[PDB]
């Protein structure tokens, strides 16, 4: 039931975004997560943050001396959000006046 | 803190502001936070949290301070920069309205069948009545 | 069960708009075609 929350909501509840992908360390306590980007009003799109071997993070934007890594970390698409419930007082008495 | 154009009042103050907060300690739950100040990416959320300062509930509306982890020190500080009127904010409901979808599911059926029996009880009153008038005058045109 | 609530307050007037317009057109066409019927009727009557 998450289509009913906003991207935003989702994409600031980092638990829940953990909740996306599941992680097989290479090497025990290897560590990873989801950096989330909004991509539509009603998708967004996630990046792993994974470990290396020198207990530091990397990512699509990581460097070394300021060149690029290029890594090659996957984007996945995840889509079909909506607006939360604000309209419901609004809509419901809309309905009566109608039926009315 | 949020300015007061980018708070949306229903999600906040549907529940009263009794509840925001811990009664042992007025130190708000965690939950409510990122609700109520930005933060930048990558920021840890534990490091962060909203004191009460003052409140009163038949208005709906809370007064509160932030506290964050000094870098330096072992200790918690005040976020000076926070909002114009310093690591201080005050949030309100900003119109007066509560659970009325409760009842409107109860009333919006009763005014529905009262009207409904009303309009049947006035079209079914005189289409007997046009009935009856039918037949008599055409008895009575067959009489004539 | 439970989720639901949201959609039945989509829903419950929806219908009832529709067997309201239903009910309305149901008894609507055939009054006017009643008051067509009586009026050639009376006509008819007269003319006689």
């Amino acid at each position: 039931n998450l289509v009913d929350k906003t991207v935003d909501e989702i994409i600031n509840t980092p638990e829940i975004l953990n909740s996306f992908f599941r992680f097989t360390p290479a090497f025990e306590d290897q560590k990873a997560t989801l950096v989330a980007t909004k991509q539509s009003d009603t998708s967004l799109s996630v990046s792993p943050r994974i470990q290396f071997l020198d207990g530091n993070f990397y990512d699509l934007n990581s460097t070394i001396a300021g060149v690029p890594l290029n890594i090659g970390f996957p984007s996945r698409v995840f889509a079909g959000f909506a607006a939360l419930p604000a309209w419901v007082i609004p809509v419901s008495v809309g309905s009566s006046v109608g039926i009315l | 803190f949020k300015p007061g154009n980018q708070i949306d009042f229903n999600r906040l103050f549907t529940l009263p502001v009794t509840e925001l907060f811990d009664p042992n300690t007025m130190f708000v739950y965690d939950q409510y936070v990122p609700l109520l100040v930005n933060l930048p990416s990558g920021f840890d959320q534990a490091s962060i949290r909203l004191k009460v300062i003052s409140y009163s509930v038949e208005n709906q509306t809370l007064g509160v301070r932030l506290e964050f982890k000094d870098p330096q020190t072992q200790q918690f500080i005040p976020v000076l920069n926070a909002s114009s009127t310093g690591p201080q904010t005050v949030f309100q409901p900003f119109n007066q309205w509560a659970d009325y979808v409760l009842p409107l599911i109860v009333t919006v059926p009763i005014v529905v069948i009262i009207l409904s029996v009303t309009l049947g009880l006035t079209i079914g009153i005189p289409m007997h009545r046009n009935k009856k008038a039918l037949q008599a005058g055409f008895d009575l045109s067959n009489k004539k």
